[PDB]
């Protein structure tokens, strides 16, 4: 029913909240790694808060859209512009943990000019590029049908999109994180517990949530607009846009729980 | 040797019963008959930045206007309260320095740490940049507190387990304290300057005089090594801070203790000690990270200065006792009023 | 060193010893008295209103 | 401390001429500099400012746009492009040490200054023009000015200058009856809001000059008509 | 509202406030590690070693390796209570540990020379300031432990050693030994090296050690390891 996009809703903002607080009260997590964090605990609130209910509108309609096509076009804009800009936020703390990893001696301690610089420039990027993505659906390039139908389908911009918001990032984040596990590994080889073996399972299960979580979904989607013969049908397409939407939800999770510092910030403001 | 050892301890008993003999009534049934303090509220107005790591000591200035701090970082950093602005910044030498002093006219201020060298610097020079004026070697220790006594000469404190009283136009120190088992921590000169007290990790406070340079008295009883001491306004008595988390308050004239503050739900140790300007709150740092406002008649909290995120190691009352500073460990100072 | 401490050590002693002393009643007296001779101009203890604080918003 | 200013001689109208002045003997990167004009029988003028790090300028109106003044702190040099010259310009270029810090003394030290012959604002006033008086005796001058100097801060922005015959205006009297260093305490200041006067003790022959009394509260800086002792 | 010497000052408090921002640029990119040990355990060779590749007190010495910066704090002169300003150094980024391997047949005014570098070893590894700092562990000795332990076995060091008499049995056990007083081993770790006459290899293994420390710090940091 549409009551678990409801649910979906208050546990995004909950945890992306508990995020920003846990960000902003304690001072050690005031850092130039945890801005990129923030970013993407900022990019779920905003789908939360300008994306979902409109979703929800739609389940309990059946489809049926009523509004003019202005606010399907914010509304498209809107989703696309948010999702790629949490898979480039994605992307981009992937690649923070590779400087990190290739040049730790300037990325110590997080801070000053060399690392505020670099972050401040990658989030920019992120966002103006999440942004140009989107402009074209607001330029009315998303053709359609029926006007009491919000979709895209437009095949001109279907390939590009997906290919620019997920498959580049994809793939640059799958190398990247190959990358970091190679060189850790030589590392130990050449030096030669279970922190290290913490770091593998980290990375692993980043790299497995984002394939899941976005995967199936992007592939759907590119089947559905452009295979020649294919039976898929809206309740598979459904499924996975419910997926995709969950990764929203499990990031926080993933990405501050498991973190001493995270952990405690969210016990001492919990334990209130 | 056995002779002169029982001789020492029947002095010891002695002193201690003649202490006992005039321990006639206490502090706190004389005070119990007037009225207590109410809560203490005091906002922060400013928050000095500017250093880049820990602050270990600071002083405020006669004019109640101008203070020097101290961090390892590097750097000694004169500010103007009134508006926040800096005057100077003192590139030091050696970066652990641990104290700091602000000569009363102004002209210089004074530093030290494990260098073990107290350097001085001129503030008021032509040229207009601040260039060291004299540098005081001879203390085989690491400087803890060090206090203007005038613009000529100056007391220093060192782990050495003694004190020495230094000229700054000779460089060579006049008189030395020895007496102390343990390294002395900190330094309080009296209202007249003609008389000082310090503390020692020996959980022991001395008396000495200036001019005559020997011990006049001996104060015990604290269970752990005293790292704070400052005398009351009116000169007569003086209160300690130690790491056993308690304050105790010592009379000059009466040679014993007054009255103690501590807590039970305080167990960490005290940084700094501090008193009102009429005397009637004693301000107490602590290492959890805030400041707590006692009572001195009374032994009855006033109010805790909370809002910093590290170490309280050093505060201080302004000369006019408008406001009261103090510094910590999060590299940050705030001003409370 | 075990001779030459003991002593000074006991002159210590005999010189600390030699002391005069007061009643705790009166020092505590004298303290009170101070206190609240001078309660009446302490900032701190008794806050001054804004027109004299020097403390404010710039 | 010395400053020496280079530069001048005949110019003609139609041309241009660059002062320049060197600095020695203290930190000049942390000094700001002054450029002064004292035309012949005539008062002091401020002409520029130049602030610590050349993040602040200020020009006069009568040389707004004519002259360009540039810093170079790692030589310990100070210019004065003076693009176009006037027959008013010519007056002998005083340059001036000032830092600005609480307790500071600014215009404090004054160089020799250089001769160029060429071939609202706040009023400084000064009713006594020339002051007979035998050596010993106390002598009183007295400075007005249009605008109450007296700051919100709680302080007035007045300075007092003595230029003897032959030498440069010498400081002594800044914000404004403290004493400048190196001067006697035989000079005290006084005044409220607008009426300030300068005392002098005792006389002696070393007191014989005129003294300047100049505003610091806006820019441009003001300078007084000068009183002379004369004996 | 300012007045036109309060805007001065403020631009100067401004350049001051610049310049404190260049020093501590400069200052955060430059690798602080502090030396501990005994004047005979090598310090001073470690010292003087390190300075020529490249007075009471504490010596502070510099270097420079692969472009990197090293600031080496010697604290064996003050000797005094180390808790009062141990917690100086609770930002070093790793602490060095000389022993003289040679050491473990002498006596001292504990008694036996090892034993007390044991202790201190202990002390320092376990102490509340160091619980994140890793440290490096140095064998000065070696070369004249060969000719000792050939002649004097290590049973008078350690009685409940039972192995053999070989150099590379004893120095095994030694390094174990000291290895096993880290009661954090989960959050810090021990890296062991010997020192000897050469010279070549103890600034590469130093310049390592740190890189590996760096790194491992800003895993933490990101959350992994
Ligand atoms: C899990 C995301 C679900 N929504 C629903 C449908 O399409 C949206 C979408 C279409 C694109 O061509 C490209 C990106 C994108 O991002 C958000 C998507």
């Amino acid at each position: 029913y549409a009551l678990s996009y409801c649910a979906l809703i208050l546990a995004i903002v909950f945890g992306n909240g508990l995020v920003c607080m846990a960000v902003l009260k304690e001072r050690a997590l005031q850092t130039t790694t945890n801005y990129l964090v923030v970013s993407l605990a900022v990019a779920d609130l905003l789908v939360a808060t300008l994306v979902m209910p409109w979703v929800v509108y739609l389940e309990v309609t059946g489809g049926v859209w009523n509004f003019s096509r202005i606010c399907c076009d914010v509304f498209v804009t809107l989703d696309v512009m948010m999702c790629t800009a949490s898979i480039l936020n994605l992307c981009a703390i992937s690649i923070d943990r590779y400087t990190a990893v290739v040049m730790p001696v300037h990325y110590q301690h997080g801070t000053g000019q060399s690392s505020c610089r670099r972050v401040a420039l990658m989030i920019t990027a992120v966002w103006v590029l999440a942004f140009a993505v989107s402009c074209p659906l607001l330029f009315g390039f998303n053709t359609t049908g029926d006007p009491t139908v919000c979709s895209i389908s437009n095949p001109d911009f279907v390939i590009y999109s997906s290919v620019v918001s997920f498959y580049l990032p994809f793939g640059v984040t799958v190398l990247v994180y190959a990358r970091i596990y190679v060189v850790l590994k030589q590392r130990r080889r050449k030096r030669i517990p279970l922190r290290e073996k913490k770091a593998t399972q980290m990375v692993a299960i980043v790299l497995g949530a984002f394939i899941v979580c976005w995967l199936p979904f992007f592939l759907t989607h590119v089947l559905n607009t452009h295979c020649q013969t294919c039976h898929v049908s809206p309740e598979l397409y459904s499924a996975t846009t419910w997926l995709g939407y969950v990764n929203s939800a499990l990031n926080p999770v993933i990405y501050t729980t498991f973190n001493i510092e995270f952990r405690k910030a969210f016990l001492k403001i919990l334990s209130c | 040797l056995d002779q002169l050892r029982q001789e020492a301890e029947q002095l010891k008993n002695q002193i201690r019963d003649a202490r006992k003999a005039c321990a006639d009534a206490t502090l706190s049934q004389i005070t119990n008959n007037i009225d207590p303090v109410g809560r203490i509220q005091m906002r922060t107005r400013r928050t000095l930045r500017g250093h880049l790591a820990k602050i270990y000591a600071m002083h405020w200035g006669t004019d109640s206007r101008l203070l020097v701090s101290a961090s390892q970082d590097g750097k000694l950093i004169i500010w103007d309260s009134y508006t926040t602005n800096k005057v100077h910044a003192i590139p030091l030498r050696s970066s652990w320095v641990m104290t700091c002093a602000y000569a009363p006219s102004g002209n210089y201020v004074a530093c030290g740490g494990l260098d073990n060298i107290c350097s001085i610097y001129n503030l008021k020079t032509r040229e207009g940049n601040v260039r060291v004026s004299r540098e005081l070697a001879g203390h085989t220790g690491y400087l803890s507190c060090c206090r203007f006594l005038d613009d000529n000469q100056i007391v220093t404190s060192s782990g050495d387990t003694t004190c020495a009283l230094w000229d700054i136009e000779t460089g060579q120190q006049t008189t030395t304290f020895t007496g102390h088992t343990g390294d002395v921590m900190s330094l309080s000169l009296a209202p007249d300057t003609r008389l000082f007290v310090s503390g020692a990790c020996d959980a022991s406070a001395k008396l000495w005089d200036v001019r005559e340079g020997m011990c006049r008295q001996t104060f015990t009883g604290h269970e752990s090594d005293i790292n704070a001491i400052c005398f009351f306004p009116n000169g007569n008595a003086f209160a300690t801070g130690s790491d056993d988390a308690t304050c105790r308050l010592f009379d000059l004239r009466a040679d014993q203790e007054l009255m103690t503050y501590s807590h039970d739900n305080i167990i960490c140790g005290i940084t700094s000690v501090s008193f009102s300007k009429s005397g009637r709150l004693l301000l107490a740092g602590y290492d959890d990270f805030n400041c707590n406002v006692w009572d001195a008649l009374k032994a009855d909290r006033a109010g805790v200065l909370a809002g910093h995120d590290n170490r309280v190691s050093c505060l201080g009352v302004t000369d006019d006792g408008m406001a009261v500073a103090t510094g910590s460990w999060d590299s940050f100072l705030k001003i409370w009023n | 060193a075990s001779i030459a401490q003991a002593r000074k050590l006991v002159e210590q002693l005999k010189m600390e010893a030699n002391i005069d002393r007061i009643k705790v009643s009166k020092a505590a007296a004298d303290l009170m008295a101070y206190c609240e001779a001078h309660a009446k101009e302490d900032p701190l203890l008794t806050p001054v209103p804004a027109s004299e604080n020097p403390f404010r918003e710039k | 401390v010395q400053l020496v200013e280079s530069g001048g001689g005949l110019v003609q109208p139609g041309g241009s001429r660059k002062l320049s002045c060197s600095a020695s003997g203290f930190a000049f990167s942390s000094f700001g500099m002054h450029w002064v004009r004292q035309a012949p029988e005539k008062g002091l003028e401020w002409v520029a400012y130049i602030s610590s790090g050349s993040g602040t300028i200020y020009y006069a109106d009568t040389v707004k746009g004519r002259f360009t003044i540039s810093r170079d702190d790692p030589k310990n040099t100070l210019f004065l492009q003076m693009t176009s010259l006037r027959s008013e310009d010519t007056a002998m270029y005083y340059c001036v040490r000032s830092i600005y810090y609480y307790g500071s003394s600014p215009f404090d030290f004054w160089g020799q200054g250089t001769t160029l012959t060429v071939s609202s604002d706040i009023v400084m006033t000064q009713a006594t023009s020339s002051v007979p008086v035998t050596p010993g005796e106390s002598v009183s001058i007295s400075c007005r000015s249009s605008k109450s100097l007296l700051h919100s801060n709680g302080n007035t922005y007045l300075y007092w200058f003595l230029q003897r015959p032959g030498q440069s205006p010498q400081l002594l009297i800044y914000r404004m009856s403290n004493l400048a260093s190196g001067v006697p305490d035989r000079f005290s200041g006084s005044g409220s809001g607008t009426a300030f006067t300068l005392t002098i003790s005792r006389l002696e022959a070393e007191d014989v000059g005129v003294y300047y009394c100049m505003q610091h509260l806006e820019y441009p800086l003001t300078f007084g008509a000068g009183t002379k002792l004369e004996l | 509202t300012l007045s036109a010497e309060d805007k001065a000052a403020v631009e100067r408090s401004k350049m001051i406030d610049r310049n404190l921002r260049e020093d501590g640029e400069k200052a955060a990119r430059e690798v602080k590690l502090l030396l501990l040990g005994a004047g005979e355990s090598g310090k001073n060779t470690i010292v003087k070693q390190m300075k020529i590749i490249h007075t009471t007190g504490i010596v502070e010495t510099h270097f420079t390796f692969k472009d990197l910066h090293f600031k080496m704090f010697d604290v064996g002169a003050q000797r005094s209570e180390r808790k009062k300003w141990i917690h100086c150094f609770e930002g070093v980024t790793a602490i060095i540990f000389c022993v003289a391997l040679s050491d473990y047949d002498l006596v001292l005014a504990e008694m036996n020379r090892m034993h007390a570098s044991m202790k201190l070893f202990d002390s320092i590894c376990n102490n509340k300031w160091f619980t994140d700092t890793s440290i490096i562990l140095f064998l000065n000795k070696k070369d004249l432990f060969e000719e000792k332990i050939k002649k004097s076995p290590l049973t008078i060091c350690y009685p409940e050693y039972a192995g053999s008499n070989t150099y590379e049995e004893a120095a095994a056990y030694i390094q174990c030994q000291f290895e096993d007083l880290n009661k954090r081993k989960d959050t810090k770790e021990i890296y062991t090296h010997f020192t000897c006459s050469t010279d070549t290899k103890n600034v590469q293994f130093v310049f390592d050690a740190v890189t590996d420390v760096i790194i491992k710090n800003n895993l933490k940091d990101c959350g992994l390891f």
